[PDB]
């Protein structure tokens, strides 16, 4: 297992200028590249990309072309230019995953033993977290099937080195940002927190409103596996958790009445050291 | 002789062990800055009856 | 059968519906913690048996309908319960 | 960033552009002293750069450094917060008693005096509104985000 | 002896002395059960202490699945008396290797520990964090998943 992934900024940029490059044909090309990064340890790492010509129907989604020759021969080119980079994986620009991407991957799990994709969106209605990664494994079922063969989510999150931090937050100067701001980013967390609760549970009710009735597979995943969703549900108002609140509350409300009868204080010493420096400048002026 | 958590009973006859809870700690060190904050307002005090 | 409620059932509703005595539904429940279908435990100065884990089962239509029901008053409260933070704090928060 | 055009030195007398603007004249430096020693404005010219952004890279380059609702709804853990502020208190009666000391002393010596013997050691009034930031922030979002975890949950 | 292995298989030593009275002097090896038990001093050192390992794996098990248990019930399912019973959770508390609190005006004991609003608020937490946030997330992508079965 991989248990994550760290994506430099400088891909999710190149990935873009790749849909920005066949873009102006607009309804749909989906853009696949070729994607670098280290053999580094059980976490992995991801440092380049390039891009590899794609094209696929609309119906029969098994017409699809990935150039071997220009793989073998760009692959060459960064090789030469960079000894420490090898291949780890793919990518493709779609918002989701659609049923070609698993022989995209049977294809280049002959050039890296764990071939790993990675999603990205080029437009992230959801303003939460984008650029998710799969990994491939085995999971035959009770059912029969002769090899249940679908993709494992794994996490992942935006790498950081020295010198793209310098050139990235640069080029945040052209909109305004509170990083610097206490208590301003984290009251927008618990908002940006609870608009995506929000928005999980109106997707899994638009899922469930059309298995209860009158079209859908009914089978034996997630419908009791969402079951036990409803297991945990603490029941948060009961005999010995108020004990909870109010033994743990009013410990963190004396920290914060000691934090005021300070700050009174200290603001009580700028009057003082202002109302003798203002009439004192002035009793000599005059 | 704090050798032993334990409290007695002459109307049971009943030794009874209780565990030490760590707590008491913030609130102790709470009214302690309350008796330096007593002294800064003071020092205030003075200050301004001296001169307003 | 009881929504979660009320789930640390006594001995008797055990040793009725089970029909065994009373003096075997521990050895009972025992058996079913020890093979992993339920995960609760056991008093006995109130012979009470919690319960805190069931396994999931097979379920059907009506089964969905009651569950959105649970789905769509746990959604709806949610979003009334955040819109109240935000408009607590309409300018407040930048 | 930097970006140079080269000049001839044909046209040393004559002029090289004919200027019927301001945009490259007097905006975003004047020349520096350490690049006009070799250059400017001898053999070459300076020339001006901005910076094009397509709409569908802006919007991704803005949002890249938040999180999932996970990281919004964490309670970090009572344990260490607590020793946290056990911690945090524990210093900050000890800057309160150097506090009594600085501000009742106070030697009628023309301030700025005052403002030269306190670099080295001295440090009250200026732990004093950190530390008080640091336990109100802290104190705040560990109530708040566990007043949500009781009225949306159940 | 796969029996004694696991969660006691609700067992006896009554029960196992009836199904194991050959193995020490009948068989067709029984070389090893007569050096465990056939040899006197040996065996009586050995008798002892296989009491004493079923006895140690009874209270095992029973610290696993019991809020609390009475004084009399435990006496009739180790079949031994209330003082024999005694004996047996004080030698393995001082062994420290199972925690107990015998408290006898009462007979009523417990098997669990006193908790802390530091515990009991962290762990309603971590059933909050670990196992209703991240099944959200996991839920809602096998959801996706069957769009791409199912349509078209």
């Amino acid at each position: 297992a991989v248990q994550k992934v760290v994506v430099h900024p400088l891909v999710l940029l190149s990935v873009v200028d790749h849909f920005n490059r066949i873009g102006k044909v607009g309804n749909q090309k989906r853009v696949v590249g070729v994607l670098l990064g280290s053999w580094q340890k059980k976490v992995l790492d991801v440092s380049n990309s390039f891009a590899v010509p794609f094209d696929e129907d609309d119906k029969d989604d098994s017409v699809w072309f990935l150039d071997h020759d220009y793989l073998e021969n760009m692959y060459g080119m960064f090789k030469k230019v960079n000894a420490r980079e090898r291949i780890v994986g793919w990518y493709h620009t779609g918002p989701k995953l659609h049923k070609n991407d698993i022989a995209i991957n049977e294809l280049m799990k002959r050039y890296c033993p764990n071939s790993v994709l990675v999603i990205i969106d080029v437009k992230p209605k959801d303003l939460g977290l984008p650029t998710e990664a799969y990994i491939s494994v085995e999971e035959v079922h009770d059912d029969g099937t002769p090899t249940s063969k679908t993709f494992e989510h794994v996490t992942s999150e935006i790498g950081a080195e020295e010198a793209e931090e310098v050139g990235v937050e640069h080029l945040l100067r052209d909109i305004k940002d509170t990083t610097v701001g206490t208590l301003s980013q984290r009251i927008t967390n618990q908002v940006h927190g609870l608009k995506g609760l929000n928005s999980k549970l109106l997707d899994i009710r638009s899922y469930l409103e059309k298995v209860a009735t009158g079209k859908l597979p009914i089978n034996h995943q997630i419908i009791y596996q969402l079951q036990d969703v409803f297991n945990l549900l603490p029941d948060v108002s009961l005999q010995e958790f108020v004990k909870a609140f109010y033994l743990k509350t009013n410990d963190q409300m004396v920290v914060v009445y000691l934090a005021s009868l300070i700050r009174s204080v200290v603001a009580l010493h700028n009057l003082i050291n202002n109302k003798i420096a203002n009439r004192d400048a002035e009793k000599k002026e005059g | 002789d704090k050798k032993f958590h334990g409290i007695l009973d002459q109307g049971e006859g009943v030794l009874i062990i209780f565990d030490e809870p760590p707590v008491d700690k913030t609130y102790e060190a709470a009214l302690e800055t309350i008796q330096n904050m007593s002294k800064v307002v003071d020092s205030l005090y003075n200050k301004a009856k001296k001169l307003t | 059968t009881r929504p979660a409620n009320h789930r640390q059932l006594t001995f008797e509703e055990i040793a009725k519906s089970a029909k065994i005595t009373v003096n075997e539904v521990e050895l009972l429940v025992m058996k079913a913690l020890s093979v992993g279908l339920v995960k609760g435990s056991i008093d006995e100065v109130d012979k009470r048996v919690h319960m805190t884990w069931v396994q999931p089962r097979v379920l059907d239509l009506q089964q969905i309908k009651g569950m959105k029901d649970r789905l769509e008053f746990w959604c709806t409260d949610v979003k009334s319960m955040e819109m109240l933070v935000e408009h607590q704090a309409h300018d407040i928060l930048t | 960033i930097d970006a140079f055009r080269l000049i001839n030195a044909n046209m040393m007398v004559l002029g090289h552009e004919p200027r019927q603007t301001t945009s490259n004249l007097g905006h975003l430096n004047k020349p520096s002293i350490q690049a006009l020693i070799h250059g400017l404005n001898r053999h070459y010219y300076s020339i001006t750069i901005n910076y094009r952004k397509n709409e569908l890279e802006q919007k991704m380059l803005l949002n890249l450094h938040k999180k999932s609702w996970m990281e919004g709804l964490t309670l970090q853990d009572y344990s260490e917060h607590c020793k946290h502020n056990e911690s945090v208190v524990k210093e900050m009666l000890e800057l309160a008693k150097n506090y009594n000391k600085a501000v009742e002393e106070e030697d009628k010596m023309t301030p700025e005096q005052l403002a030269i013997k306190n670099v080295g050691k001295q440090d009250p009034k200026r732990h004093l509104e950190e530390h008080v930031d640091v336990l109100m922030t802290s104190n705040i979002v560990q109530c708040l985000a566990a007043m949500l975890d009781t009225v949306v949950f159940k | 002896l796969l029996k004694l292995f696991t969660t006691m298989e609700l067992m006896r030593w009554s029960t196992l002395v009836e199904d194991y009275g050959m193995e020490l002097r009948k068989g067709s090896l029984e070389s090893p059960a007569t050096d465990v038990f056939g040899s006197t001093e040996e065996g009586e050192k050995r008798w002892k202490d296989l009491k004493n390992r079923v006895v140690e794996h009874n209270i095992r098990i029973m610290a696993k699945y019991y809020t609390r248990i009475t004084m009399k019930r435990m006496a009739q399912l180790l079949d031994l008396s209330v003082d024999e019973s005694e004996a047996f959770l004080s030698n393995l508390v001082v062994n420290k290797t199972i925690f107990a609190k015998v408290d006898r005006l009462a007979g009523i004991i417990n098997f669990q520990r006193p908790k802390d609003p530091n515990n009991l608020l962290n762990d309603w937490s971590q059933k909050l964090n670990s196992l209703m946030s991240l099944v959200n997330k996991t839920t809602h992508l096998i959801a996706k998943e069957e769009m791409i079965h199912n349509l078209q």
